[PDB]
Order: C-alpha cells, then sequence, then structure tokens
C-alpha cells in the first residue's frame, strides 16, 4: 500500500494547490477594485489639470 | 499507468502557467513602483504651479 | 478499482479545475495590467500637461 | 512514476506559494500607489479651484 498511500498523498496536496489557485485568485480580482480606484484617480488628476489650463488661459 | 499519463500532463501545464504569472507578477510590482514614482513627481509638479498660480 | 485508481481520477478532475482557474487567472492579470499601463499614459500626458502650466503662468 | 509526479506537484507547490506571496506584496504595494494617487486628485482640485481664481 505504499505506492497507494503515495497515490492518495498526492491527491491531498493537489487539493491544496488547488486551493492556493483559488486564494491567488481571490485577491487578484479583489485587488482589481483598488487599481480601478487607482485608475479613476490619475483620470480625474488629468481633467483637472485640463480644467485648470483652460482657466490660466483664459486669465492670459 | 495511463491515468498517470494523463495527470501527469495537466500537472505539467499547471507548473509552466505558475512560472509565468510570477513573471508577469513580478513585472506588474514593478509597474506599480515605477507608477508610484510618477505620481509623486507629478504630485510634485502640481504642488508647483498651483503656488505659482497663487503668486 | 482500487483506491489508487479511484484517487487518481479524483486529482484529474481537481488539477484540471485548477488549470482552467490559472488561465482565468492569467487573463485577469492581462487585463490589470493594461489597467496599470493606460493609467501611466495618462499620468505622463498630464506631467506634459503641467510644462504647459509653468509657460502659461510664465507669459502672465 | 507517482516519485516524479510527486516532485512535479511539491515543486508547483513551491512557486504558487510564491505568487501568494507576490500578490500580497502587490496587494500592499497598491495601496500605497492608490494613497500617492489619492493624494495626487487632491492637489489637482486645489490647482483647479486656484486657476479659477485668478
Amino acid at each position: 500500500h505504499e505506492r497507494e498511500s503515495s497515490i492518495r498523498q498526492l491527491e491531498a496536496d493537489i487539493m491544496d494547490i488547488n486551493e492556493i489557485f483559488k486564494d491567488l485568485g481571490m485577491m487578484i480580482h479583489e485587488q482589481g477594485d483598488v487599481i480601478d480606484s487607482i485608475e479613476a484617480n490619475v483620470e480625474s488628476a488629468e481633467v483637472h489639470v485640463q480644467q485648470a489650463n483652460q482657466q490660466l488661459s483664459r486669465a492670459a | 499507468d495511463a491515468g498517470l499519463d494523463a495527470l501527469s500532463s495537466i500537472i505539467s501545464r499547471q507548473k509552466q502557467m505558475g512560472q509565468e504569472i510570477g513573471n508577469e507578477l513580478d513585472e506588474q510590482n514593478e509597474i506599480i513602483d515605477d507608477l508610484a514614482n510618477l505620481v509623486e513627481n507629478t504630485d510634485e509638479k502640481l504642488r508647483t504651479e498651483a503656488r505659482r498660480v497663487t503668486l | 478499482m482500487n483506491r489508487a485508481t479511484q484517487s487518481i481520477e479524483r486529482s484529474h478532475r481537481i488539477a484540471t479545475e485548477t488549470d482552467q482557474i490559472g488561465t482565468e487567472i492569467i487573463e485577469e492579470l492581462g487585463e490589470q495590467r493594461d489597467q496599470l499601463e493606460r493609467t501611466k499614459s495618462r499620468l505622463v500626458n498630464t506631467n506634459e500637461n503641467l510644462s504647459k502650466s509653468r509657460k502659461i503662468l510664465r507669459s502672465m | 512514476r507517482v516519485r516524479n509526479l510527486q516532485s512535479e506537484v511539491e515543486g508547483v507547490k513551491n512557486i504558487m506559494t510564491q505568487n501568494v506571496e507576490r500578490i500580497l506584496a502587490r496587494g500592499e504595494n497598491l495601496d500605497h500607489l492608490r494613497n500617492k494617487t489619492e493624494d495626487l486628485e487632491a492637489t489637482s482640485e486645489h490647482f483647479k479651484t486656484t486657476s479659477q481664481k485668478v
């Protein structure tokens, strides 16, 4: 039963790996929200600079 | 026997994927660090211009 | 059939799902990478727009 | 071979565990970057406001 045992233990290890992928996958997906916010703050900063220049250009 | 062959092939893909992911994550952390630096510098230019405006 | 054959079959099933989670992860990281690159593009673009700010303020 | 499969599985566990560490690290780096972008967006609002005044 040593080969059987090694095979059965292999299964437990493969399940463990499946859970690691799921864990990695879950965090990658949730971190997507953080990236969404990063992109949004930058796009917002971009428009503000553009709006600010419109103003300065008018004051000139 | 044969079942191990099909399983071995499957696990084989896993390893390469694991390596691709690692390379991707490493590069992304570089990109993020690059961005932090760019944000910091742009934020400083912003501060400087806002000040000039008030002057 | 025995404990070994059935365990190998279950591992096959689990390992396949893991690979599928793997391609899902790779695809999602691809979208996130592009999102970070678009963010960078907008940021440097804004940085250059601040040079125009300086120019306009100089003419004040 | 069961011995080979065992070795490859240990290698996958090692690589993927390191990937989870890379993602835990990316989470920290993303939060840090997000804070910087909030500071950036804030400064841009001030810049816009000050420009509207002149």
